[PDB]
């Protein structure tokens, strides 16, 4: 289909031109290639709602951005030359072998004369690699997020930096890879992926997508229940809301209302001020607890856990002061080495739970002085120095 | 249609009919195997609304009702098998002909020529009906194998067979026939192959050494493997002793084949395969000798004289060799009703600095014990183990090699540099002593297995000869449930007395320049006759000791479990057995309780 | 050629039963529209994926068929015995009538008899053991019963590739099997045939017929395991809509047709052909005058004592562990929150102390007895012994979560042996499942978070070498309360020797083994059989609290807590007594009261809960 439109849209300009008699000097721009990047295109269910039934089709998805692979190069064009004489002549891949001329151009011969392969001569898309934690929200349960990963192309690459909340669409895909590295075998069990159309060069493009207005902001982008809106305003209006919600939070816990008021206004907590620049206080709160045990202290915890969109659960000593950011792992899926945000950058956004926190290793919490006071995170470690915000 | 019939066949067959109408035994015993299987047939369908075709054959019928069909079958049951199998698969079918199998026969006998062991076989043995004995190693891990080939043709409809001759189909081998997989009818419509039609059958390989109690004075063992398939599949585990009716097949070509040493890739099919029981020698005891133990039997003083005929070359240790002495005894087994079985044998332990002998001792175990492997430190693989072996050995049948423990089930397992040994080997050591079993569940075969072997145990002072002095822990070096597992606990020590030394080198020098021999015969005798069972009388000696063991040792030293009083009771049972006596005596009694002592002090 | 691959007749006739199916299918009675037909169109509507076959109503079909004539061709005898056909042939007989195989877009299920239909009377489901499965029924359509590990993550398997010549046009249509293939290429386009050129082809993958299957490995059931070996496992195919529905640890009635795939070992281990075999899922299924047998014991009373003397006899003393294992064994009666949340629920026994008791002997005993209990030791069983792997499973695909001990032993007891020894990982994990109901491993390929039920008991030696009354405790206890405060019942089991009673016990032993019955003059323990009965209908109480035993319970907890408190500084201890101490205790009186069968919840079954508290420590003081 889009490559029909991509035909009948070079056409259109052409036809258009021509009205105008004299166009842009000349005919060369006709000759050049436009391309659709349709978007907005269906209410896709995530990710791991889709069937088999639909191998390829254009779907919607959402969510921050977490890994990305640097460019990997792809001849379209593969680059050869021969023994003799020698000819420099190069097969396009197309199809995802490349099968290469045994012998020979120039001479030709013949002559079963070595036809190299100047891997420095071959052509390169990059077409990028975008390790993608998908929310659809609107979560069944009892799934945990997906992981997911899209291939872009062209252009699209690079324009995403990571941990970007963004809209794309782009067609189902799904491929086999060889399990044995050295045999011929493929793994049947294909591996899905996505081929990524548009993103919402759109890059280039930016608000002149806004421009037709956007979509009148998605319809308010599905806003209460207006009756439920003022059923808000009008709990507002309840004079004990602020005790009556610090019940309403711990139902199962008793007493120790004071703690769920704080805690409620750890929900509430602050405002974030960037000054002109930096300023950057956030809302942020951190808040301890301590006593006699069993207090269900932990309970709580689980508690906000459960409320909290963004926030996670650990334990003393679960811990040191790595885990929390930064595995660069082994990707090994590519046999790559991939860095792995620890827990903390993950937790940036919503709150945090930390178990046996007078327990934590000495190493362990060093992290924290640098998150409390910075709010942000320098990793200059490794192969990437970077001060990063959680 | 084949290759039609032969009189050949035709009068093997006929000629297997008055037999086996006389003896008609089995006529019936065939409609019983129906008769079975009807009736599960109603239990299935009815209530919430199986047993296998072979059928045994008695050898010494024939040599009366025919003695050259006898001889025939033996010599060539190649040719009189098939036939035969024919005529019974033939009078089943008439048995009870209506509602709607190979029905195979077990060849009793009534052996043999013709009777060999793995140690002597071939090659004129070669292709005959053989029986053999011995033990089970390296057993195998059944795989399921297919049978005869179905297939559906459209738009022809109709059907198809086929048919697999394993290189052990039949026993004596044939011109083999590659079917490989029918398909692709022709003419050329395909072939829809279907299951359910196409019959099977499961498949099981092991192998058979030759008897070790039989086994000669030393030398290497040779053995033999044999496949057995569904029914004969599974019967026994390795490391049992049975005895295997089967022929002798030679089968696989031998490398004339491909033009480009050894040969002949040879083996037994199935067939009877009888598990037998063995004790846990050999001997001959005529009249005379087992005279001389009874009359000796009633010596008051024997035991003693007993505990001194072990140790020709030891001075001393007389505490530790009467030791020995109850431990080739092991106050006999219980297996309580319904309920687990009481370890009767027990396990022993020495510790002390080297030059003890403690090497040299375990030797003179070996000798008379009447079997049983020795290991060393390390040691392994597996020791007592199956391994598993990987893979199958033969027939895509996966084998389980039995190991140290289980050969030694029935006999007297010794340890060397048993502190050498990995703990990794312990912690399976903690189940074969006490649970007195083995179980592996490995991959695979999923079986417990029983070596019911006797343990000794000899193993360094933690570091150099500070086991003297040290800490009764500590001292140790190998906590601890094997401590509490090995029955008995023996410390050794190296240090010097001058008197005690001339004592020793008078005894060496002489050494440079009761009778054994009669010993493991007094062994055997004992052994199988007769249990003391036990008695009352001693009953409260016993209590009181080992009241008074925990009561004063717990501050004295430690540990005393109820494990101490198990260790009592064999030690009695035995000191009876010694003893001969059919019952439990007060006085044994004593004597166990002395060596306990001395075991603590 | 005849005399080569010959043909052979069978009372199997498949022209005439295609017809008899065409018969039943969606022309059928039972169940204005016919129950195949309106399915049918609510399929053909769009709407329905897959299709389950039951061959009760086609038991109903025929009875319908037999009386009520002609005398029809038995499927259901046919079907089982073969039904590998029957798939493939009665979908060829629906896709003619709807309101190839190529397109089809639906699945076909059947779900087999027991049953009632059974007793119409008229085997296809027998639920089995492995054990009980023979090789000999391969192709047979079985039920069985076991219990899940593996289970696997589903993966799109593919059937049949297609190719396209382009040139020659029409298209390539490779089927598949097993791990891997190699492409077609050239053309094999009739066209392309003979052709001086043949076209070249490259595959369409909208073409072609992939499917998810989805994986499992079943186990043994254990109670069916004959008295030695060891539990068996299979591997089992499932593909299509069945796929997604299995978990580990579950215990599940399948009812698929067996069949074998080609495989062998070592190629020097293989005489052929064997088949190594598999299994393929169809369907998967997860009080009168017996009460007399519960009778015999309740007419007797004293079952709280007698029962608790009922349980491993074998050893002599410490009736009030046997009494707490009693209501171990019960449990009773958890909660949930409203929300809501819930409240365990079971309880987590300690046993302290060392070496002897053969402390163990007793977790032997009860792992033995109590169905879904598992007995296992620190290292012993591994973490991931415990946790699950997510692991491939075989005919059906892929990756499969085959979870341990834990997982294999949830809903009952787990047995813990070694206690001391089993490090770490496993004390967080174990530490966690405190929480009931909850594993949760977030590693790698593994997002999940499973729920186990199982019950805890705790077998552990107190710090070397024993209990050193000059250690307090705590200290002669290597633990963490954190774990402690979970441990509702920890009996500390130490060992001061007594001239008197050791001959006591001497005397059991030398009874037994002198005899293997030792209970005598008299006692008559409960045959564990019948106990588990009549544990089965006490487990179904449910009992409720008086508001006075409410009371007294709260009066008591504060005179606990204070008293606990008013210790102040070690020795002694535990404290403090925490309210994990009173909902356990109130666990544990409503376990007493299930013995009563209760629902009144006796206040004397409380006193009781105390007693039996205020006696698993304070021994300390002996």
């Amino acid at each position: 289909v889009i490559s029909i439109m991509d035909q009948t849209i070079k056409d259109c300009m052409v036809s258009l031109i021509v009205d105008n008699n004299l166009d842009y000097d000349l005919d060369e721009i006709e000759t050049k290639f436009y391309k659709v990047r349709p978007y907005n295109v269906g209410s896709c269910k995530g990710m791991r709602e889709l069937n088999p039934n639909d191998i390829d089709k254009l779907i919607n998805l959402k969510g921050l951005v977490l890994r990305s692979t640097p460019v990997i190069p792809d001849m379209k064009v593969a680059f050869f030359k021969c023994n003799v004489c020698d000819h420099t002549m190069a097969v396009e891949i197309d199809r995802g072998v490349i099968q290469e001329p045994a012998r020979c151009e120039r001479i030709d011969c013949n002559e079963p004369n070595s036809m190299s392969l100047i891997h420095n001569r071959c052509s390169f898309a990059d077409k990028q690699v975008i390790k993608l934690q998908e929310t659809p929200d609107f979560v069944p349960d009892g799934q945990t997020p997906h992981s997911i990963s899209l291939c872009v192309y062209d252009e699209l690459v690079d324009s995403c930096r990571a941990g970007d909340r963004i809209e794309v669409t782009g067609t189902f895909r799904s491929i086999p890879i060889r399990a044995n590295s050295r045999q011929r075998v493929l793994k049947s069990l294909y591996k899905t992926y996505v081929d990524v159309v548009h993103v919402k060069t759109s890059t280039i493009e930016q608000e002149l997508m806004q421009n037709k207005v956007d979509h009148n902001e998605v319809e308010e982008v599905r806003q209460i229940t207006d009756q439920d809106l003022a059923k808000i305003r009008e709990v507002a209006a309840r004079e004990d809301l602020y005790s009556l919600l610090a019940r309403s939070i711990a139902p199962s816990i008793y007493e120790l209302e004071d703690v769920k008021k704080g805690i409620l206004l750890q929900l509430f907590g602050g405002t974030n001020k960037t000054f002109t620049k930096g300023g950057r206080y956030r809302g942020d709160i951190n808040i301890l607890l301590c006593g006699d045990p069993s207090t269900s202290k932990s309970q709580i915890l689980q508690y906000v856990h459960k409320i909290t969109p963004r926030g996670v659960y650990t334990s003393g000593k679960g811990s040191s002061a790595v885990g929390l950011t930064a595995y660069i792992t082994r990707d090994v899926d590519t046999k790559q080495l991939v860095l792995e945000s620890g827990a903390l950058v993950l937790s940036d956004g919503g709150v945090c739970c930390i178990d046996e926190f007078d327990k934590m290793s000495d190493s362990t919490r060093s992290v924290l002085h640098e998150v409390m006071e910075q709010q942000t995170i320098s990793i200059a470690k490794a192969g990437i120095i970077t001060t990063l915000n959680a | 249609t084949f290759f039609a019939p032969d009189a050949v066949f035709g009068d093997r067959v006929r000629r297997f009919q008055e037999f086996l109408d006389t003896f008609t035994s089995y006529r019936d015993s065939v409609r019983s195997i129906q008769v079975y299987n009807s009736n599960n047939a109603a239990n299935y369908n009815d209530d919430q609304d199986i047993l296998p075709h072979r059928i045994i054959i008695s050898l010494d019928d024939l040599r009366e009702f025919d003695r050259s069909f006898w001889s025939g079958i033996l010599v060539e049951p190649a040719y009189f098998i098939p036939p035969a199998e024919k005529a019974l698969t033939d009078l089943a079918d008439s048995m009870d002909d209506v509602p709607h199998h190979p029905w195979k026969l077990s060849f009793k006998g009534s052996f043999g020529a013709h009777a060999l062991s793995p140690r002597t076989l071939t090659a004129q043995h070669l292709n005959k009906l053989v029986s053999v004995e011995g033990i089970v190693t390296k057993t195998s891990l059944v795989r399921p194998k297919l049978i005869r080939s179905v297939h559906y043709a459209a738009k022809t409809g109709r059907f198809h067979y086929r048919d697999y001759t394993d290189a052990t189909t039949t026993l004596t081998t044939r011109i083999p026939t590659p079917a490989i997989y029918p398909t692709e009818d022709t003419e050329g419509n395909k072939l829809t192959t279907e299951y359910g039609y196409s019959t099977f059958i499961d498949h099981q390989r092991i192998t058979v050494q030759e008897m070790p109690e039989m086994a000669p004075a030393g030398q290497l063992p040779r053995s033999i493997d044999v496949i057995l398939d569904d029914d004969l599949v599974d019967k026994t585990k390795p490391g049992d002793r049975v005895n295997v009716v089967g022929v002798f097949k030679s089968l696989g070509a031998g490398g004339m084949n491909q033009s480009n040493l050894i040969g002949f890739k040879t083996l037994i099919l199935g067939n009877t395969v009888y598990p037998l029981h063995a004790r846990s020698a050999r001997q001959m005891l005529t009249d005379f000798d087992i005279r001389n133990i009874n009359k000796l039997s009633k010596k008051k003083d024997i035991f003693d004289i007993l505990s001194q005929s072990l140790a020709p070359s030891i001075y001393g240790h007389d505490h530790i060799k009467k030791a020995i002495l109850l431990m080739l005894m092991g106050g006999v087994e219980k297996n309580l009703e319904n309920g687990s079985h009481l370890r009767g044998d027990i396990n022993i332990l020495m510790v002390g600095d080297p030059s003890t002998a403690k090497s040299q001792l375990l030797r003179f175990v070996l000798n008379t014990a009447s079997l049983a492997i020795a290991t060393t430190g390390r040691g392994s693989s597996g020791v007592g183990l199956t391994a598993a072996v990987t893979t199958d050995r033969e027939t895509g049948e996966r084998r389980l090699e039995a190991g140290a423990m289980v050969l030694a089930d029935r006999g007297v397992v010794c340890i060397d540099e048993f502190d050498k040994m990995t703990d990794v080997d312990r912690v399976a050591i903690h189940e074969v002593m006490e649970q007195q079993t083995v179980t592996i569940a490995k991959a695979g075969i999923h079986t417990t297995l029983n070596a019911r072997c006797s343990v000794i145990a000899a193993a360094n002072p933690v570091f150099g000869q500070y086991d003297v002095n040290r800490d009764p822990h500590q001292n140790i070096a190998l906590p601890d449930s094997l401590l509490s597992r090995f029955d008995l606990l023996f410390v050794v020590t190296d240090d010097i007395n001058e008197i005690r030394d001339r004592s020793i080198s008078e005894h060496v020098l002489r050494t440079h320049r009761v009778t054994i021999p009669f010993l493991r015969k007094y062994v055997q005798y004992a052994k199988e006759r007769v249990i003391p069972q036990l008695t009352q009388e001693a009953i409260n000696v016993i209590v009181k000791n080992y009241t008074d063991l925990r009561n004063d040792d717990n501050t004295k030293k430690s540990p005393i479990t109820a494990r101490t009083l198990e260790t009592l009771i064999r030690l009695a049972t035995a000191h009876a057995k010694v003893r001969l006596s059919k019952t439990v005596n007060k006085v044994d009694a004593k004597v166990a309780a002395n060596l306990l002592r001395f075991a603590l002090l | 050629m005849s005399a080569a691959l010959p043909s052979i007749q069978l009372p199997v006739d498949y022209n005439n039963l295609f017809n008899e199916i065409t018969d039943f299918l969606v022309t059928f009675k039972q169940d204005k529209g016919p129950k195949y037909m309106a399915m049918l169109q609510k399929v053909a509507n769009r709407e329905l994926n897959s299709v389950i076959i039951d061959l009760d109503d086609i038991l109903q079909y025929q009875n319908e068929k037999f009386l009520q004539g002609t005398q029809a061709d038995d499927l259901v005898s046919a079907i089982q015995q073969n039904a590998n056909h029957f798939t493939e042939l009665f979908c060829r007989a629906i896709d003619n009538n709807m309101p190839p195989n190529l397109t089809r877009r639906y699945f076909l299920y059947f779900k087999p008899l027991s049953q009632n239909c059974a007793r119409r009377y008229r085997i296809s489901s027998k639920p089995l053991s492995v054990r009980q499965i023979k090789g000999d029924f391969l192709g047979q359509l079985i039920t069985v019963r076991g219990i899940i590990t593996r289970v696997s993550d589903v993966k799109p398997a593919v059937e049949v590739i297609a190719y396209t010549c382009d040139q020659c046009g029409y298209e390539v249509f490779q089927e598949v099997n097993s791990r891997t293939f190699t492409p077609l290429s050239e053309c094999t386009s009739e066209e392309c045939s003979q052709n001086q050129t043949k076209g070249q082809l490259f595959m369409s993958t909208r073409a072609s017929k992939f499917s998810a299957f989805q994986e499992c490995k079943i186990q043994e059931l254990s109670q069916q395991v004959p008295v030695g070996h060891i539990p068996r496992s299979l591997n089992i195919h499932v593909n299509g809509t069945l796929v997604r529905s299995l978990s580990p640890g579950d215990i599940v009635d399948v009812t698929g047709i067996f069949l074998p795939a080609p495989y062998t070992g070592f190629k020097a281990l293989k005489a052929g052909l064997l088949t190594e075999t598999y299994l393929e899922a169809q369907f998967v299924r997860q009080t009168s005058d017996v009460e007399e047998r519960v009778m015999e014991l309740i007419t007797s009373g004293d079952v709280y004592n007698r029962l608790a003397k009922s349980i491993a006899p074998e050893i002599y003393g410490n009736l009030d562990v046997k009494k707490a294992l009693l209501l171990l064994l019960v449990g009773g009666v958890d909660k949930r929150v409203g929300d809501g949340m819930k409240i365990r629920g079971d309880i987590n026994v300690c046993l302290m102390g060392d070496p002897g008791v053969a402390k163990s002997q007793l977790l032997k005993a009860i792992c033995k007895i109590s169905p879904r209990g598992v007995y296992t030791t620190g290292k012993g069983s591994s973490g991931v012994g415990l946790t699950a792997a997510v692991m491939k499973d075989p005919v059906t695909d892929e990756m499969i979560l085959e979870g341990g001990a834990l997982v294999l032993a949830d809903n009952g007891i787990c047995c813990i042996d070694e206690f001391d020894k089993m490090d770490e990982s496993d004390r967080t994990a174990i530490h966690e499942v405190m929480e009931q109901q909850t594993i949760s491993i977030s590693k790698a390929g593994i997002n999940t978070t499973l729920n186990a039920r199982t019950s805890i008991l705790a077998a552990a030696n107190p710090l070397y070498g024993r209990y050193n009354p000059r250690l307090s405790p705590l200290d002669n206890i290597n633990l963490p309360a954190a774990l402690l405060s979970r441990f509702d019942i920890l009996f500390l089991m130490l060992d001061i020797p007594s001239r008197d009673d050791d001959e006591k016990l001497a005397e059991h032993v030398t009874y037994v083994h002198m005899h293997n019955k030792q209970p005598d003059l008299d006692f008559t323990p409960v045959e564990p059989s019948k106990m588990r009965e009549y544990i089965a209908y006490a487990k179904t109480k449910r009992p409720v609290m008086s508001e006075a035993v409410n009371d007294y319970v709260v009066q008591a907890y504060i005179r606990l807590r204070q008293d606990s408190k008013r210790e102040m500084d070690s020795k002694f201890s535990f404290g403090q007594a925490t309210p994990r101490t009173l909902l356990g205790i109130i666990r544990l009186s409503q376990a007493l009261a299930k013995l009563r069968l209760a629902d009144m919840v006796d206040i004397d079954d409380v006193e009781e809960a105390l007693r039996l508290v205020r006696v698993s420590k304070e021994s300390l003081y002996q």
